[PDB]
């Protein structure tokens, strides 16, 4: 964000497209008011249609965009918008992208999970530490998300404090290092995770076992998990819950009727 | 030369019997895991550090190096370790005061407050949840492990989830607790403060008896799950009226008053005034009024001081009716005498606290969590005096556990670490005093009070404790059938054998007959005399309890058609002296099939077709309104109007499938010419009634819910 004469000149970073999250289209535009709202309803020939009151700021030769200060319009009314090759779009107010000073950088934290968008753990917490060690203080957030910090140039380290351990498992390193500098001024660090899914497994013997029988499960490897006899249906042993595919062994530290019920989606 | 000791709880829980034997927590350690302390308070002190477990900051540093713990620090001889586990930039000071407060100075009331274990040292882990509870689980586990490592003797855990299961909790937490047990560490946890299914609406209906809500992890086998009784005494700012200093049935004219949501609150120690207008409407007033007219909480014209409509209820209800512009109120025996003396007289509100007898004294706390585990086990384990109910009972049992663990370490020196913590729990439960509900004059259900109110003396004096088949201070039978039998085992820890006579009191739930709802009071069906057994010194003996409940199956099944609880206590006394060696063990079973109770509430359509109604369903508007926002089991679909002069661009949102908008604009469950509603959908794409999805009122925890469609021929 710089000025020439009376400037107001926003030049977006280069969108390094080449891909499926590569950017095909970008626009700067401001949202004019009319009748009180930032949209209007035009009665077309076929029926009714609705649209934001966009007015586009042309891309100058210089690569920049000229934010002429004008009217009753403000920097919280200007938007920079991007559409990637798969057709997701993202917008931001030019005020929020301007809120990061020129001497500062942006780091962004997130979970890489192999599932779609809405079936994702959206909640977790982290801690950011110095070149020396101390936690980061006076947190400045970026574009209205709590996982994008604005920090001065330097070397830093971030730690995954907490997340939903009853919903997923950490698959990558818990403390990752990142460095913000004048050219590398936007880093994204992610913690890859794998989704956890659970089953209710139950071994239902046809006849009562002899007292103190030990009923157990044999995992993928030679591991064994102990099952506890239910208090309400004494024939029904299958107690435990962890999920993945098993076979049943009864020690005394001989039927079957084995049932696992896919149970999940909290 | 020291001020006297406040014994409001000590006299009831019988701590003196433990102190007078040498058990004050010397060289023991309680780890409070909670939201915040102040290690500098007048009460964070110990007498004689030479006997403490941790004798110096250097000792503490040593342990931290040994255990591999590079954070937190020793603070004083009392708080020997403290740390923040939520480190990224008081409530639990009371709990610490209660376990281990040892003050030389006196408090506001003139007396000095001593915790249960005044000579214990303390460790403080700041841990709590912020957005999605369960994310905090990892910090809690780090806390438990550090308490264990740096050498705690008891852990007071502040953590709850509502309707916990005993055998099927959260794997890493339950395991870290198991390691804590294997290190000899009692783990004490509040039961919870949600009380029963539907506590914010009405009492549970008699067809739905799985109403328990005890919370995880107190529902684990290992932790001690503490329910809460209301203290007999309160310490708070009273309100005086001097023309009444003579009528002692009114604490000598000092009232307990309350308020709700802070309208324009009090202006202390100034002889204000008011007279009595009990005609609630338009009297010649010159501005105390009886809220006898239960109409609406609207305070009077300018000067309030309302009083109770129900003689002796002494609820002093929160929410001031029976915005601002005055102040709150609400007591009664002071009202119907304050209204004497000519019509009116002068009062003032005190600025220094006083002791005064409690209005809810000796009654189970309304919010203390109740009922079984989600998967059928008997919790909570025990009661102590205490939305911060159970949370203030919990440290009482943590301190008691310190004292009893001391007893065990002296008189059973070779009892192994892997087996002491359970003995501490079992002695506490077996020696508790069974409560009686002073209102209904009948025994409180073990689903509410556990093995009874704490009794520290009994636990460190009798050598007895009691046990069931599963080797635990209480008995979870399971399904019951017309004939209940179980085997009780008594253990003796003294070196002189004792002889005990034992009977069996049997209880079920009391049910309100005109409303078809439990009353959350118990009903004593019968006491079954059971004989006599002699417990060998340093041994055990087993007797069998057998009961025939056949006589009751008609009436109980009729008032509770899906099964009822049969529960109660096996009570042992000394054979020659009725008051020695009082021990007992609670049991509960279910006459029916608990594991099969209905999971979802009946469908709203079926219910309407029997003239019945749901448990949360508002019968508000027109006849057979089922507004999608109400609470019912039914199907929901999405509607959109057919517009003849435009393309529609707007859906109408969800509505109850089977209901249709009427003249006034309300969705009514319309009936076809045969009399019935009609569930039907049209997947044409028009986005009008194109799908059907399930909406439930769930009576029980569930899993594996899914929807399927079959042909009706099938
Ligand atoms: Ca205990
Ligand atoms: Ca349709």
């Amino acid at each position: 964000f710089d000025t020439i004469n009376g400037v107001d000149h926003f030049t977006p970073d280069k969108t390094k497209a080449l891909g499926s999250s590569g950017i095909v289209r970008e626009e700067v535009f401001y949202l004019a008011k009319k009748n009180g709202r930032k949209f209007d309803v035009t009665e077309g020939k076929d029926g009714i249609t609705v649209s934001d009151n966009k007015v586009y700021i042309p891309k100058n030769p210089d690569g920049s965009y000229t934010i002429s200060k004008r009217d009753g319009v403000t920097l919280s009314d200007y938007y920079y918008l991007v559409e990637d090759r798969a057709g997701n779009v993202s917008f931001a107010t030019l005020r929020d992208l301007k809120a990061v000073g020129k001497d500062k950088a942006v780091v962004n934290f997130g979970l890489d999970l192999p599932v779609p968008e809405d079936k994702q753990i959206v909640n977790f917490t982290y801690l950011v530490r110095d070149a020396d060690g101390k936690p980061i203080e006076n947190l400045e957030y970026y574009n209205n998300s709590g996982n994008s910090l604005i920090l001065p140039y330097g070397k830093y380290t971030v730690e995954l404090l907490t997340y939903d351990t009853n919903a997923a498992k950490l698959e990558s390193d818990k403390i990752v290092s990142f460095t913000l500098s004048a050219d590398n001024n936007f880093q994204q660090v992610t913690f890859k995770m794998t989704m956890l899914a659970t089953s209710q497994i139950t071994a239902h013997f046809d006849h009562l076992l002899p007292e103190g029988s030990r009923v157990s499960l044999k995992t993928a490897q030679g591991q064994l998990i102990p099952l506890e006899q239910s208090l309400y249906v004494p024939k029904a042993y299958g107690k435990t819950v962890q999920e993945g595919t098993y076979e049943v062994v009864v020690s005394l530290p001989p039927n079957e009727v084995h049932e696992l019920s896919l149970r999940l989606v909290k | 030369s020291l001020p006297p000791v406040n014994t409001d709880i000590h006299d009831w829980v019988k701590t003196k019997g433990a102190w007078d034997k040498g058990y004050k927590g010397q060289g023991k350690v309680v780890a409070v895991i909670d939201t915040g302390i102040d290690p500098a308070h007048q009460s964070m002190r110990i007498s004689d550090v030479s006997t403490a477990k941790v004798k110096s900051k250097e000792d503490m540093l040593a342990r931290q190096k040994a255990a591999g713990i590079n954070y937190g620090s020793w603070i004083n001889d009392k708080v020997v370790f403290a740390h923040n586990y939520v480190e990224n930039s008081s409530a639990g000071m009371h709990v610490t005061g209660i376990v281990a407060g040892n003050s030389k100075e006196a408090a506001a009331t003139g007396e000095r407050f001593l915790g249960i274990a005044p000579e214990a040292q303390v460790m403080f882990m700041r841990v709590f949840a912020n957005d999605v509870m369960g994310s905090a689980e990892s910090l809690f586990i780090k806390a438990i492990e550090d308490a264990v490592a740096l050498g705690a003797d008891v852990i007071n855990l502040s953590l709850g989830t509502a309707n916990g299961a005993q055998l099927s909790g959260s794997k890493p937490l339950m395991e870290a607790i198991e390691k804590a047990k294997k290190a000899g560490v009692s783990v004490v946890v509040a039961a919870g403060n949600e009380r029963v299914y539907g506590s914010d609406h009405d009492d549970p209906l008699a067809t739905n008896p799985d109403y328990g809500l005890v919370g995880s992890p107190s529902t684990g086998r290992t932790p001690t799950s503490v329910a809460a009784i209301n203290s007999k005494w309160v310490i708070q700012r009273l309100m005086t009226v001097e023309e009444l200093e003579k009528r002692a049935d009114l604490n000598h004219g000092k009232a307990i008053y309350s308020e709700s949501v802070d309208f324009k609150n009090i202006k202390d120690s100034l002889g204000y005034d008011k007279s009595h207008q009990f005609a609630y409407v338009k009297e010649s007033t010159d501005a105390q009024d009886v809220k006898g007219k239960i109409a609406l909480i609207e305070r009077d014209p300018n000067k309030y001081d309302e009083m109770i409509a129900l003689a002796k209820k002494h609820g002093a209800l929160g929410v001031l009716i029976f915005i601002p512009s005055a102040f709150i109120s609400h007591e009664f025996g002071k009202a119907m005498s304050q209204l004497n003396g000519n019509g009116t007289g002068s009062l003032e509100f005190d600025s220094v606290v006083s002791k005064a007898p409690s209005q809810k004294g000796n009654e189970m706390n309304h919010f203390s969590n109740w009922g079984l585990t989600s998967d059928g086990y008997l919790k909570p384990d025990i009661t102590a005096p205490g939305q911060t109910g159970t949370a203030m009972a919990s440290p009482q049992i943590a301190g008691a556990s310190l004292l009893v663990k001391q007893y065990l370490e002296k008189t059973q020196p070779n009892l192994p670490k892997e087996k002491i913590a359970d003995i501490v729990k079992n002695l506490l439960m077996s020696n508790a005093q069974i409560h009686v509900n002073p209102e209904t004059k009948t025994t409180t259900s073990p689903r509410q009070q556990g093995a009874g109110l704490l009794n520290i003396d009994g636990a460190v004096t009798s050598g007895l404790y009691v046990t069931g088949k599963d080797n635990y201070g209480s008995i979870s039978l399971g399904n019951i059938t017309d004939t209940m039998t179980f085997d009780v085992t008594v253990h003796n820890l003294s070196n002189k054998d004792k002889t005990l006579r034992y009977d069996t009191e049997l209880l079920t739930d009391h049910v309100d007959p005109q409303k078809g709802r439990f009353t959350l009071t118990s009903r004593s069906l019968k006491t079954y005399q059971g004989g006599e057994v002699t417990v060998p010194a340093n041994g055990k003996v087993t007797v069998r309890v057998t009961m025939d409940v056949s006589q009751f199956t008609k009436e109980l099944t009729k008032q509770m058609p899906n099964g009822y609880y049969l529960e109660g206590f096996v009570r042992f006394r000394d054979s020659q002296d009725d008051q020695l060696n009082r021990v007992n063990i609670p049991f509960v079973g279910f006459k029916g099939q608990f594991e099969n109770l209905a999971v979802a509430e009946e469908s709203i359509y079926r219910l309407k077709s029997q003239g019945k109604t749901g448990f949360y369903f508002d019968e508000s508007g027109p006849k057979d309104d089922i507004y999608v926002g109400k609470h019912f089991t039914g199907l929901v679909t999405l509607g959109s109007e057919t517009n003849v002069s435009t393309k529609t661009i707007s859906d109408n949102g969800l509505h109850t499938l089977g209901t249709f908008k009427n003249a006034d604009g309300k969705f009514i469950l319309e009936k076809n010419a045969q009399g019935n509603p009609v569930l039907a959908i049209s997947p044409n794409g028009d986005n009008n009634q194109d799908f059907a999805a399930f909406k439930g009122v769930f009576l029980r925890k569930y899993q594996g819910l899914k929807a399927s469609v079959y042909h009706a021929s099938d």
